[PDB]
């Protein structure tokens, strides 16, 4: 299972 | 941005014996960026028929990926690895070790 | 006993050469089990390892968007935090995120893990306890106080310490016999002169499984940690492992000597001797 890109931002 | 050189290993999976199947290995790691490249050589001919892990990083960011090829060990040809980058002022050749 | 799951997402910029590569690799403990490239011929998520190819679309196909939006973000960090140096539009970048967890023999949750790096240098860290972000750089300080406030590290603690965990359970029952598997190294030891009075013993442990190996030398019974050779573990291609370890022995002293090659998975450590 692989996760979900949430707030994934710099 | 910093860069690392990667370390070059020829080897085969088991110790070699003439005429019993082998695989040839050349395993590369502890570089960066990715922008490597790396083949296997018969007597200084780049091998055509080549598979290669995917490629992964450590704890410490450095790169590393897995080359090999199916062979028929021999005494007449050689084996090496041929590693480039862009820490490498020169191409960086590892011959292959039968006994190691 | 334990076991630890990892996932390492890798992103690098191609200027001009379309648009920056994505790659993707799963692993359980030792084990590559799935892959993922933005360069596939099929475009999707495919297995590795035989235990997990019963999973349908009602994953892959998911975790595939999700992959690429994973995708999408790196790229655009990628050229964000160009921006925050104020580095050349005509540079190279590249960025490294890893993340996956640790569980008991019970399957109990022990640890969370999620790291990032940027151009080989630290970025953020997450602490096991999932709750609180490190930044070491500039950029980081910048990123963190945003994740900080929308508390990021909750989303990955919905993961890391549920569905990691339940994942890699169910993995180690489906792939147990490939996973937990054991093999035994092929211990045996060689001797090399080096000249008329020196020489050295080499002691082999190839051919093991999974990584985890001690090598250990001792002379007259006592331990040999200085005049000694060792190699990193390596993958022998075959799904095993191979690691040797070496001393100076002088002539017709080798029968002083004694190598022992232990592990966790056999109940007996081998001793090889010359």
């Amino acid at each position: 299972i692989l996760d979900t890109a949430g707030k994934e931002e710099y | 941005m910093i860069q690392r050189t990667p370390k070059i290993q020829v080897y085969s999976r088991h110790p070699a014996e003439n005429g019993k199947s082998n695989f040839l290995n050349c395993y590369v790691s502890g570089f960066h960026p990715s922008d490597i490249e790396v083949d296997l050589l018969k007597n200084g001919e780049r091998i055509e028929k080549v598979e290669h892990s995917d490629l992964s990083f450590s704890k410490d960011w450095s790169f590393y990926l897995l080359y090999y090829t199916e062979f028929t060990p021999t005494e007449k040809d050689e084996y090496a690895c041929r590693v480039n980058h862009v820490t490498l002022s020169q191409p960086k050749i590892v011959k292959w070790d039968r006994d190691m | 006993g334990s076991h630890s799951m990892r996932y390492f997402f890798t992103s690098v910029s191609r200027p001009g050469r379309g648009e920056p590569r994505f790659i993707a690799v799963g692993y359980v403990d030792d084990t590559q089990f799935v892959r993922f490239d933005s360069d596939a011929a099929s475009q999707k998520m495919e297995p590795r390892a035989p235990w997990i190819e019963q999973e349908g679309p009602e994953y892959w196909d998911q975790e595939t968007r999700n992959m690429k939006a994973h995708s999408q973000t790196d790229r655009a960090n990628l050229g964000t935090l160009r921006g925050y140096y104020n580095q050349s539009e005509d540079g190279s970048h590249t960025i490294q995120i890893m993340y996956g967890c640790d569980v008991g023999p019970d399957g109990r949750f022990l640890r969370g893990y999620r790291q990032d790096a940027y151009d080989g240098k630290d970025y953020i860290a997450l602490n096991e306890d999932l709750r609180s972000w490190t930044a070491a750089d500039m950029a980081a300080q910048i990123t963190k106080r945003k994740w900080e406030a929308v508390h990021a590290a909750e989303q990955r603690r919905v993961y890391l310490e549920g569905r990691c965990v339940d994942g890699l359970r169910r993995y180690l029952e489906n792939g147990k016999e490939t996973l937990q598997r054991t093999d035994p190294p092929k211990t045996h030891m060689t001797h090399h002169p080096i000249s008329d009075h020196e020489a050295t013993l080499r002691c082999w442990a190839l051919g093991f499984y999974p990584a985890e190996i001690t090598l250990t030398w001792q002379r007259d019974g006592e331990d040999q940690t200085q005049d000694t050779e060792l190699v990193e573990t390596r993958p022998a291609g075959d799904g095993t492992f191979q690691k040797w370890a070496a001393v100076v022995v002088p002539s017709g002293e080798e029968q002083r000597y004694t190598c022992h090659v232990q592990h966790e998975g056999l109940p007996k450590p081998l001793t090889l001797r010359w």
